């Protein structure tokens, strides 16, 4: 009866091992769809097709390019360079630890006002913070733009230097409230240019000329002069040239990664639907895929490959094959010929971008594939619904196993009594 | 057969899209006629090259119920639908335009 | 047709093996 | 930038180089500077529209052709009046509304 119950187990244990391999297959399927979804979403960015690269003739001017630039040639002439105001105290001090302000007042405040910032910056010095090092540390810890330094002009004499940021909107109007000696030491007014601190450097704006247009920025990093190219100025160049040329490398690599991900998904599905033909046909072969004949893989394949013909896209191309990617006859795998894809990316970049990326909401091959894979990979999707149905059947089977195990106990007792 | 016929679907979609507009020129359309011969060979491969139970059932149609496995009273009614050019109307597919 | 009929037929093969197990209990 | 009464307008760019003048169609809502930039840049016919921020709260529109003296533009706007007042050049007489 142990052998009889093992024969009873034969399809029961076969189904239990099949359910274990089916849970493994579901895990592998979810992992493959996760990787495919990651690659597909990586492709879903339209900014890859609008990409360029810029070069400059002069080593002084530095050029970089963001997304959305336009190809061409620009003649840059830099006339001025931005500078940052620096204020230095007049009275040199013996040591950096000697007290600067009056020790009678335990609380004082440094108030710095600029045209740039709207709320004036207040830095609070409590008792014992009237040393030069303490003022330096307070102003550097505020981290609001002003940068205090110390200069040793010669042995036993020091100065305090406060430097703002670049531009004419960052001129300082310093004040000290709560103290008198410190107010006598640190007090400037850039509106009337009169104060108790000398001005070592004068604030200036950065002026330049791009293709006959006069640009005036605050800092030496110009951003929106052609709206897509960032320029870093170092010296006063004259008639420098910047060349911006279209690029397709990022889009090409995204396409390669996407086709590789789809090929890996198809390979995993094909291996999961594996079968071996046996001539006698007495029983099913050992090398059988657990998810063979199930609606899961077939439905996923049909749904994914149906999106390659998308009616949402309004571009000139209606079939993805026109980009230069063809699906092989033997198996559902995609392969790319370099010439056609390169020509399409070079000439019809807009058409390819509209075909793949689409408007991002209800248009494009990639958007439809993304939403379909999201719906399938979700728990409410048909794939996880079938998985839950299988799990419920397995739970009912487990109850059946417990009942039949009670039957095993009864039958074992019966034959023990007989034998 | 489904892989071959979906490849054919993508082919014919490209064919109609390129023939409707001026993107595909008439020398390109002669190359498309070469592709039409190639996809006819594709149909011939899905029909003849593949085989069922040692026989080219995808090349010859036998719409008959299979013999009973003796495990059940009822017989399995398999209506074997071969992927043929003629009976399914696929042979009539030819999108070559007028010269 | 083929796939769903033969999935139900794999279930029916399990049922037939269950009947054979019942016969083994009978034998 | 343009009048919102007319739902359809066209930008017509003519050069000695190209034989068929380039028409770029703007439907309703495409009269913004960004929309004009995107239309001209998506046509992909040689002309490359940019935007320049001269200073805070002021912008310009810049249309650049390719190299050579056969690529001088003669821009026109049909279907709109304000846009035609904004974008209209004529390189034969060197007179227009664009510097």
């Amino acid at each position: 009866l142990t052998k009889n119950e093992k024969g009873r187990l034969t399809p029961i244990t076969k189904q239990q091992s099949a359910n274990s391999a089916k849970l493994t297959a579901y895990g592998t399927l979810k992992s493959a769809l996760e990787k495919f979804q990651t690659a597909n979403t990586a492709l879903n960015k339209a900014d890859l097709f609008k990409s360029t690269v810029a070069s400059s003739t002069t080593e002084d001017l530095k050029v970089s390019t963001t997304a959305g630039a336009c190809a061409g040639t620009y003649k840059i002439n830099v006339t001025q360079l931005a500078a940052a105001q620096s204020l230095a105290t007049k009275t040199t001090f013996a040591t950096t630890k000697e007290q600067l302000g009056d020790t009678s007042v335990t609380s004082r405040t440094i108030k710095i006002e600029q045209p740039g910032r709207k709320e004036p910056l207040e830095i609070k010095l409590d008792k014992g913070d009237t040393s030069m090092e303490a003022i330096r540390d307070a102003i550097n810890d505020a981290d609001s733009g002003i940068c205090a330094s110390i200069v040793k002009v010669k042995e036993n004499e020091f100065q305090l230097v406060l430097t703002a940021n670049s531009g004419t909107d960052n001129t300082m109007k310093i004040t000290v409230e709560g103290d008198t000696k410190l107010n006598d030491l640190l007090a400037y007014d850039s509106t009337t240019n009169t104060g108790n601190m000398q001005e070592l450097v004068k604030a200036e704006n950065a002026k330049l000329n791009v293709n006959g247009i006069d640009i005036e920025r605050q800092s030496n990093t110009v951003t929106d002069a052609p709206q897509g190219i960032t320029l870093t100025l170092t010296k006063k160049v004259t008639d420098a040239t910047v060349t911006v040329t279209k690029d397709d490398t990022k889009a090409k690599e995204a396409i390669k990664s996407w086709v590789d991900a789809y090929n890996s998904l198809v390979d995993t599905f094909s291996s999961l639907t594996k079968y071996t033909a046996v001539e006698p046909g007495e029983e099913a072969s050992d090398k059988n895929g657990a998810l063979l004949g199930d609606s899961v893989v077939r439905t996923i394949q049909t749904g994914i490959r149906a999106q390659f013909a998308n009616s949402g896209s309004n571009s000139a191309f209606k079939t993805m094959a026109e980009i230069g990617i063809t699906q092989d006859g033997t198996s559902g795998k995609l392969k790319i010929d370099d010439d056609k894809l390169t020509k399409v990316l070079k000439d019809n970049t807009a058409a390819a971008r509209e075909l793949l990326v689409g408007d991002g909401k209800e248009t494009g091959i990639t958007t439809k594939i993304a939403t379909e894979v999201k719906s399938y990979l979700a728990d409410d999707g048909i794939i996880d619904n079938a998985q839950d149905n299988v799990n419920a059947t397995l739970k009912s089977l487990t109850k059946q196993y417990l009942s039949v195990s009670n039957s095993i106990d009864e039958t074992v007792a019966r034959y023990k009594a007989q034998f | 057969a489904l892989n071959e016929i979906n490849n054919n679907l993508q082919r014919v979609r490209e064919l109609a899209v390129q023939s409707a507009n001026s993107t595909n020129s008439q020398s390109d359309l002669d190359s498309i006629q070469a592709e039409i011969t190639q996809r006819l060979n594709e149909i011939d491969r899905v029909s003849g090259q593949t085989q069922f139970n040692g026989v080219k059932v995808l090349a010859q149609d036998n719409t008959l119920t299979i013999q009973v496995g003796a495990n059940d009273g009822e017989t399995i009614d398999i209506d074997l639908k071969q992927i043929n050019s003629q009976t399914l109307g696929l042979d009539t597919l030819n999108v070559q335009q007028k010269y | 047709a083929v796939q769903n009929r033969f999935n139900s037929a794999i279930t029916n093969l399990g049922n037939t093996v269950n009947n054979l197990t019942s016969a083994r209990s009978r034998i």
